[PDB]
DNA sequence: TGCCTGGAGACTAGGGAGTAATCCCCTTGGCGGTTAAAACGCGGGGGACAGCGCGTAGCTGCGTTTAAGCGGTGCTAGAGCTGTCTACGACCAATTGAGCGGCCTGCGCACCGGGATTCTC
DNA sequence: GAGAATCCCGGTGCGCAGGCCGCTCAATTGGTCGTAGACAGCTCTAGCACCGCTTAAACGCAGCTACGCGCTGTCCCCCGCGTTTTAACCGCCAAGGGGATTACTCCCTAGTCTCCAGGCA
């Protein structure tokens, strides 16, 4: 596993984009919009990880998730709790 | 009787800086700080606790917590710290 | 950061060069006829056609030129990235970011 | 025959927006997810609906940010977004 | 008619703190509102802490309780 | 030139750039809709004023960074609009 | 400095390991197709960016004008603390029915197919 | 007036939402019993309302010029569309392994209570 941020494709951030109301982008704002996915995952895959640790499990659930982004302040429905 | 850490905080303060004072109001906002960042931690740990559907708050709680709350490098001292701190009290 | 293409240096080149030979910088303190290049176009003067104006002008000189620094003057190893100027040290090239490079202030 | 440029654009926009699909391929952003998270911890597994989770609130902040970056663009008066605009909204926004 | 005791100068004060150059005529209308607006909110929040205490007196802690609410704490009055 | 001056002098300070008497006298007004006679504190009233001279200080900041984002250096009530609408306080 | 309060010292019941069992479920290299999202040209339109010229609106400087600020004073609303005593909520046995899966099946919704209307050029 | 994209009405099939059936466990009911705090009653603090000077800041005008904005003019770079790539994704073929859940037991380890002296406001 390796250089797997170039899997967040152009037209997928295109796509995203599109949804947000974007008509027109320019060339520099896919790398930009990487690093920023990238920055994101990144913190709330650590504290996703922690709680997981805390269980003393080895499996990633949602609920883990969730409680990471509503730590983070973004809490999501719909996957439980 | 009004509570409050600035006894504590004043000992920690000459044991860094011996030479050094504090005014008043710094030392409110020092007590401030330290309350709250005791309420975060034992928010987190209380949190941790109900999740885990575990009646008592251990090391480990307040160890995750403060691994959530505090960043990078001040994360990992304070977990050092802590741990040092109980390896200490387990073993007198 | 930007660039600055060749026509805008010649351009910038042109303007400050051509500044050296205004009369005032100021406008008339009372606030209340030809000019130099109405005369050479109303000559109808040509290259090569015997002594004139255009042909006295000198020509390039054979020594390189020799780089100065756009802030202090002292000798300048160093040329702006953004719009060619040179510059010779780091506080020089703070101060050249600051107030001639890029927009003009 | 040929669409002037920004008729589809505009098009797939409210196609984009009728819809409450998931935007990006599961399998690349498993693989990223998998990806950042075996930095933190070695033999990590991750559940499917972990990934999912993971996905919608990622595509959610990417659409909110994307608002807020357009709406960089039309301040200024502009089109196109641009790096600076997302940088813009991120720094208004308390983030960096 | 309090709002105008904010006065101009005020403003610009504020303003140059945040580092701003130039300062458009109409900037102190809006931020005369914006204050309102804020002070109304965190107002609203520390009255409503005061009648939860059946006091009569908009203390200190009450302000702060309502500040750390809105999600902007503040240090040197809660101690 | 002088505006620099000015912006280094307040900004090495740390005094409150709002009068106290007209701060005062906003926050009774405001708090009189809420509820009649009420008492304030004057650490509550000095509060209020730490928070809101905060609070603009930074909404002034990221206005700036909006002006500057247009290419202008004057502040205009359409920079505060985004940067509110941006932050999310909107 | 005079306390309250944190610290020994004894019981004690239960929370939280250990330890099965137990059930659920893929798990992973290398292979082989095979579509539909990507990726790659590329012509051209239009939007980005750079001037340039106004002209008006912010900025600076000054002389009034104003009220913020400071220091006494003075009076009381009301914050803070205390003593009583009840009403209220915590526990605790017996009931008991409301709320869980287990299992099923109408029916709503997804989809397809022509024809019609609407949108862009 | 051409084309292309939706839209709109029947039909139709599928899978899941809404319902019925046992069963149990957790609300509910009827008790006891500490004690939290609701309510007088007191005290004394600080919040407010008045002055009367000082003077620094706010304000209104004038003069000025700096920059915001509209108007042109390139020109480059991104969009729409056609053609080619490839990588999701299914299938395979193998032998059993995880790895989270639910029940038993059982034993440290907290809580609770008593007494005391010393840490601290
Ligand atoms: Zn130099
Ligand atoms: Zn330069």
């Amino acid at each position: 596993l390796r250089d797997n941020i170039q899997g967040i494709t152009k037209p997928a951030i295109r796509r995203l984009a599109r949804r947000g109301g974007v008509k027109r982008i320019s060339g520099l704002i896919y790398e930009e919009t990487r690093g920023v996915l990238k920055v994101f995952l990144e913190n709330v895959i650590r504290d996703a990880v922690t709680y997981t640790e805390h269980a003393k499990r080895k499996t990633v659930t949602a609920m883990d998730v969730v409680y990471a982004l509503k730590r983070q302040g973004r809490t999501l429905y719909g996957f439980g709790g | 009787r009004k509570e409050s850490y600035a006894i504590y905080v004043y000992k920690v303060l000459k044991q860094v800086h011996p030479d050094t004072g504090i005014s008043s109001k710094a030392m409110s906002i020092m007590n401030s700080f330290v309350n709250d960042v005791f309420e975060r931690i034992a928010g987190e740990a209380s949190r941790l606790a109900h999740y885990n559907k575990r009646s008592t708050i251990t090391s480990r709680e307040i160890q995750t917590a403060v691994r959530l709350l505090l960043p990078g490098e001040l994360a990992k001292h304070a977990v050092s710290e802590g741990t040092k701190a109980v390896t200490k009290y387990t073993s007198a | 950061r930007r660039v600055l293409d060749r026509a805008a240096r010649q351009r910038r080149i042109n303007r400050q060069l051509e500044a050296l030979e205004n009369d005032n910088f100021q406008d008339d303190p009372h606030a209340g006829r030809k000019n130099f290049q109405a005369l050479l176009e109303e000559q109808n003067l040509s290259v090569a056609e015997g002594p004139n104006y255009l042909t006295a002008c000198a020509g390039p000189p054979s020594r390189p030129q020799r780089p100065f620094c756009a802030v202090c003057g002292f000798p300048s190893p160093y040329t702006c990235v953004s719009c060619g100027a040179r510059y010779c040290t780091v506080r020089c090239l703070g101060t050249h970011q600051e107030t001639r490079c890029l927009k003009w202030t | 025959h040929r669409y002037r440029p920004g008729t589809v654009a505009l098009r797939e926009i409210r196609r984009y927006q009728k819809s409450t699909e998931l935007l990006i391929r599961k399998l690349p952003f498993q693989r990223l997810v998998r990806e950042i998270a075996q930095d933190f911890k070695t033999d990590l597994r991750f559940q499917s609906s972990a990934v999912m989770a993971l996905q919608e609130a990622s595509e959610a902040y990417l659409v909110a940010l994307f608002e807020d970056t357009n709406l960089c663009a039309i301040h200024a008066k502009r089109v196109t977004i641009m790096p600076k605009d997302i940088q813009l909204a991120r720094r208004i926004r308390g983030e960096r």
